[PDB]
């Protein structure tokens, strides 16, 4: 619903979603998304798991 | 200016998206199962 919907927002009035009680395996995402940019900037990338 | 001692070439073919994935920590499809390197690299990386 987040990465894979059908209309996003409009930067002037952006979304803001709330998530919780879920499992964050987003190696179901390597099948069919890729990203072109992605940074995270507190936290090392390789421990989000 | 310089000399080198032990000079290895590696050699693969990706998508542009994932050229970025070929560093030391960068945890994606090709750093995971497919090609990783080292997190005290000495060398460079050459794309195109
Ligand atoms: C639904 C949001 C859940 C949020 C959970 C909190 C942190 C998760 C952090 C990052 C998840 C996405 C990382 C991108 C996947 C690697 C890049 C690729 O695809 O190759």
């Amino acid at each position: 619903e987040v990465f894979n919907a059908t209309r996003f927002a409009s930067v002037y009035a952006w979304n803001r979603k709330r998530i919780s009680n879920c499992v964050a395996d987003y190696s179901v995402l390597y099948n069919s998304a890729s990203f072109s940019t992605f940074k995270c900037y507190g936290v090392s990338p390789t421990k989000l798991n | 200016d310089l000399c080198f001692t032990n000079v290895y070439a590696d050699s693969f073919v990706i998508r542009g998206d994932e050229v970025r994935q070929i560093a030391p920590g960068q945890t994606g499809k090709i750093a995971d199962y497919n090609y990783k390197l080292p997190d005290d690299f000495t060398g460079c990386v050459i794309a195109w």
